[PDB]
RNA sequence: CCCAUAGUAGGCCUAAAAGCAGCCACCAAUUAAGAAAGCGUUCAAGCUCAACACCCACUACCUAAAAAAUCCCAAACAUAUAA
């Protein structure tokens, strides 16, 4: 449902 | 609580925030129904000036009294908390906490003149050089007027003017 | 001594162009169009009074609007004595 | 600064009252109008113009001119000289929505609503708003003998006002 | 010798004081302070159709627009942001203000509930149907004050960096 | 320097009297002696 | 979000002709050639006359007795007439024009020789009469200034009141004396002659309940 | 308008970084707000405000370059909006 | 200084603090509202 | 406490009336702002308020004084179970 986070730009 | 430290390093001053160790209530209060800590402990009533166990819980560090919407009291039981404190520090029960004094600053020798429920602020009032007769005599304040609901276990009532 | 121009008064001319448009020396005026080329909503456009607040829907922005500016004009009559 | 202010088509003068506060922020008066005159020659004398002078700190002045007032275009458009008195008593005017929509047409290309990028149908609403506010009704169709009966019916009504004008100056004089 | 009737307060007899004062209101005095008592909660009003309406926007605009990026809005003078305003009009960013308080209901009830730390404090939309995020970039960087506080791209929650390499994709 | 012009307790202007808690009490206990009174009179 | 709310209907209300107060004149057009005895009981007690609205919703009320005469009658004209709205307000009286014939003696005169002429005349007000009262497509919040600095300046006690107020006053004195919790009261002390009381209380007291001292009326009395 | 009255002549720079991720950044972004706010910056035209959205995660921080060379740091972690406008106020005053 | 007893802001510059028991409208714009409770 | 664009200087009078000397209307743009509530300008500019937004200020909601003349006037006390 919920959109998932934004990933870390580290990452 | 948070504190604040300011470094001046290297021409660079930095100012940074800790948070330090916070105290907790005290488990099971004898009344939960309670909306302030004073009728949650059934303290309400129940309290003076010479109470420093309980005033220093609601003062800061150098004196100063604590916001009524951090300590979660009511407006009538701030008020109380607040005359008590004044009276507490005009009677000298606070020595720790004592006004910040700016470096350089050594206060002057002053006369030491022991004092107790001081309602007013020793340097606001005037001698009373006119009592005035008996029925329009000038009386001395004595004590807060706001403590007036308190227990009283002597039959006599407690004399707010002197 | 600086006045408006003036203006036409042929009742055929301004029924059939559009006069106050007409504001450029070269530019002649304008051919009033056809309903065809009109738009539906400018015959619908409101000519009356204003719409009131029964009339006006309870969830409309006009309806938030006009009660908006009903408080401020009580705001305005309240603080005027004041 | 900014100044704003309404200015006649090809009328700039050097007199009051723009020319003193032209002169009291820096802003060269002659210059000012021999600008706006190039600038507004190909418009007709007599057009009332909202005009925006930005004065820098080196005393250089930049003009904006914005389309004509709309209370002129609907005076123009209804063939009038003079407002209504009492705006929604009495019909100065009479218009019809064809002239509002190419008044609005005209207006839309204003800065002020070109950057909100308001509809059409906003700029017809605020005509008709402003023409309520003249006295000018609005009708949604206007026939050439309509217009020519209440042309007639307004000059009598401008007599009357003329013959009540004349008689309230007699009065003043008296006093 | 005074009258029934004088301009100043008549004195009393000592009697008759005493029977005032003996004859004196007595409020009556609850055993326990309401303030010291829990209070049972008051029902709301029901919910502005205003309210209703924003919700519904809010809907219609997540549920269409495609670019949808938040921004925080820094106190610019209002000519500069509508002109602002109109450059984002041009590529059709229509720039969106609403209530943080009718926004969180929807964004916690929604797909975008990872979105609602972005909206702390002053903060529009910079929402378009189609994307357009090269254009919203360099119009935020005209304003290097005006910061951007990432978003969601076509229901892909992205960083400010993730913005600026969707252009660049 | 407190002076009530004229006689204390008789004129215009009069020393002020306060009514005291004894005062009170006695006035209260014999209003219910005579409530009581009332009472055994009603029948 | 700021909770709006309706707007009052105060716009129902329609504005006389005459808005202003008018003209009160010094003295009656016909003069009084019978002087009249000290009758101080028409300002003692509560008011029988003029104690509610008829066509206004804002009054001034009196909470205690007195005479008004013109210079009075001037203050509160001008005052209400120049800081009344004509368009959105209107004013009326509720006193009669100064009637009671007023006596006065020469300056240095002694006792003896008979009572002095006729000086000026008063207008008698008790506590609860209304004085002025206002209407109009207006609220209570627009006309309390002015009328309370009409009040204060008024011989005696006075407050600007609106329908509401005065029965929420009137209520709250009925709920005082229905919770009052003091078991003894002068109304029934003085009724029932206890403790031979009415040797110092008064004939009228069996009816002002020790509510009223001469012109002055005590609203914390229950 | 304590910060516009004292104005920003002696601040050559203001940069101000922040993740909007992040939960403690509301202090940093209220000062952001309250330096960008349009007369703040027009009192000293020089001085520029630069922002810095990153998801790197870490604590928001704000540096200030004075005229005179020295720098001013406040971590955001810990600290409130209040607290920063009072220490940016006095820095200005003391440079 | 005057003397009033009803002390009043006559306008948004004044504010009112006690000292020395007295209460006292102090102004820095208009030093002329400066007021002193009697 | 923070901010406050715009049809438009609404027409009507006036040499001039621009929200704020008078008369009438009192609509409408922007999600958001009165054809203007209180200052100001000869008139304009220039200033707050009612706007939007951020966001728990969680306002007390009682009013208010004083001065004479030989020298103020018992001393004192807020705490031990109403007598
Ligand atoms: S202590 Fe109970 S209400 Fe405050
Ligand atoms: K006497
Ligand atoms: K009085
Ligand atoms: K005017
Ligand atoms: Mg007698
Ligand atoms: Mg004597
Ligand atoms: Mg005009
Ligand atoms: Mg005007
Ligand atoms: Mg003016
Ligand atoms: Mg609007
Ligand atoms: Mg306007
Ligand atoms: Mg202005
Ligand atoms: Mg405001
Ligand atoms: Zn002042």
């Amino acid at each position: 449902e919920a959109l998932a986070g934004a990933p870390l730009d580290n990452a | 609580f948070r504190e604040v430290v300011e470094t001046q390093e290297g021409k660079t001053t930095i100012i940074e925030g800790r948070i330090t160790a916070t105290p907790k209530e005290s488990p099971n209060p004898p009344n939960p129904s309670g909306q302030c800590p004073i009728c949650r402990w059934n303290l309400k009533h129940k309290y003076n000036y010479d109470d420093v166990l309980l005033l220093s819980q609601f003062i800061r560090p150098h004196g100063g009294m604590l916001p009524r919407k951090i300590t979660g009291l009511c407006q009538e039981e701030h008020r109380k908390i607040e005359e008590c404190v004044k009276m507490a520090h005009r009677a000298g029960l606070l020595p720790n906490h004592r006004p910040r004094l700016p470096e350089g600053v050594v206060p002057k020798s002053k006369p030491q003149l022991n004092r107790y429920l001081t309602r007013w602020a020793p340097g606001s009032v005037k001698p009373i050089y006119k009592k005035g007769p008996r029925w329009n005599r000038v009386r001395m304040p004595v004590g807060s007027p706001l403590l007036r609901d308190n227990v009283c276990y002597s039959r006599t009532p407690w004399k707010l003017y002197h | 001594a600086l006045k408006d121009p003036d203006v036409c008064t042929d009742p055929v001319q301004l029924t059939t162009y559009a006069m106050g448009v007409n504001i450029y020396k070269e530019g002649q005026d304008v051919p009033l169009k056809p309903d065809a080329e009109y738009p539906e909503w400018l015959f619908e456009m409101n000519l009356g009074p204003p719409k009131t607040l029964e009339e006006l829907d309870p969830e409309s922005r006009e309806y938030w609007r006009r009660l908006r500016k009903q408080n401020i004009w009580r705001h305005n009559r309240l603080s005027k004595n004041k | 600064g900014v100044i704003r202010a309404i200015v006649r088509a090809g009328l700039a003068m050097p007199g009051p009252p723009l020319g003193p506060v032209l002169g009291q922020r820096g802003v060269s008066i002659n210059q000012f109008c021999k600008e706006f005159n190039e600038r507004t020659k190909d418009i007709k004398e007599g057009i009332p113009l909202p005009t925006k002078i930005l004065v820098k700190p080196d005393r250089t002045f930049e003009i904006k001119i914005g389309q004509p007032t709309v209370s002129y275009f609907l005076k123009a458009a209804a063939g009038i000289e003079k407002g209504a008195r009492q705006t929604g008593k009495e019909v100065a005017g009479l218009v019809t929505l064809k002239h509002v929509y190419e008044i609005a047409r005209i207006k839309a290309q204003d800065e002020a609503f070109a950057l909100q990028d308001v509809p059409l149908s906003s700029v017809v609403r605020s005509i008709i708003g402003s023409a309520r506010s003249l006295g000018i009704r609005v009708v949604k169709d206007l026939s050439s003998e309509e217009l020519a009966a209440f042309q007639k019916e307004r000059a009598i009504f401008l007599a009357a006002q003329k013959e009540a004008d004349l008689a309230a100056q007699e009065e003043a004089a008296k006093k | 010798g005074s009258k029934a009737v004088t301009r100043h307060r008549r004195v009393m007899h000592f009697q008759r004081q005493k029977l005032m004062a003996v004859t004196e209101y007595i409020p009556p005095k609850p055993a326990i302070h309401p303030s010291c008592l829990p209070s049972p909660p008051s029902p709301p009003q029901e919910e502005i159709g205003l309210i209703r309406l924003l919700r519904r926007e809010i809907a219609a605009v997540f549920q269409d627009n495609r670019m949808i990026a938040v921004c925080q809005n820094v106190a610019l003078s209002a000519e500069d942001k509508l002109l602002m305003r109109h450059q984002l009009r041009k590529h059709k960013i229509l720039m969106k203000v609403f209530p943080n308080q009718v926004l969180k209901p929807f964004l916690e009830d929604s797909k975008y509930q990872n979105l609602l730390p972005l909206f702390v404090g002053h903060n529009m939309l910079l929402v378009s149907e189609e994307p357009k995020v090269k254009e919203m970039v360099r119009i935020l960087r005209t304003v290097p004050f005006l910061p951007l506080l990432g978003g969601c791209i076509d229901d892909t929650i992205l960083s400010r960096q993730g913005f600026i390499n969707y252009s660049k994709l | 320097r407190g002076r009530i012009p004229g006689r204390q307790w008789i004129g215009k202007h009069r020393r002020p009297r306060f009514v005291s808690l004894r005062a009170k009490q006695n006035m209260i206990r014999r209003l219910e002696i005579e409530a009581e009174n009332h009472y055994w009179l009603s029948m | 979000v700021k909770t709006l709310l309706p707007v009052p209907s105060f716009e129902d209300v329609s504005i006389p002709e005459k808005p202003k107060l008018r003209f009160i004149e010094r003295a009656p057009l016909v003069p009084k050639v019978r002087r009249e005895p000290k009758n101080l009981s028409d300002i003692r007690g509560p008011s029988t006359e003029a104690t509610e609205f008829t066509e206004g919703n804002f009054a001034i009320l009196a909470l205690g007795g007195g005479y008004l005469h013109w210079g009075h009658f001037e203050m509160m004209r001008l005052t209400i007439n120049r800081s009344m709205d004509p368009k959105n307000m209107f004013a009326i009286w509720r006193v009669p024009a100064p009637f009671k014939p007023i006596t006065r003696k020469s300056v240095g005169h002694r006792m003896g020789g008979g009572k002095g002429a006729i000086d000026h005349y008063v207008t008698p007000v008790k506590a609860g009469r209304l004085v002025v009262e206002m209407g109009g497509r207006c609220e209570f919040e627009e006309v309390q200034g002015f009328l309370d600095q009409v009040a204060h300046k008024l011989p005696f006690a006075a407050k600007a009141v609106s329908r509401g107020t005065l029965e929420k006053m009137r209520k709250d004195q009925e709920e005082r004396e229905r919770n009052n919790q003091n078991p003894w009261t002068f109304e029934r002390i003085a009724t029932a002659n206890m403790l031979g009381i009415r040797k110092v209380l008064s004939p009228y007291d069996l009816t002002h309940k020790g509510k009223y001292w001469g012109k002055f009326y005590m609203p914390k009395r229950v | 308008a304590a910060l516009a009255r004292l104005g920003l002549r002696p601040v050559k720079q203001v940069r101000v970084q922040f993740c909007p991720f992040e939960k403690n950044v509301e202090s940093t972004r209220t000062f952001l707000q309250t330096v960008s706010s349009e007369k703040v910056r027009s009192t000293n035209l020089n001085c520029s405000v630069i922002a810095d959205v990153r998801h790197d995660g870490s604590e928001p921080c704000v540096d200030v370059l004075f005229g005179d060379g020295h720098r001013l740091i406040m971590r955001g972690a810990h600290l409130t909006a209040l607290e920063m406008l009072t220490a940016f106020a006095s820095h200005i005053r003391a440079r | 200084f005057k003397n009033k007893t009803v002390l009043k802001k006559r306008c948004k510059d004044c504010y009112l603090v006690k000292r020395r028991g007295r209460w006292y409208v102090y102004c820095k714009t208009h030093p002329r509202h400066k007021q002193r409770q009697m």
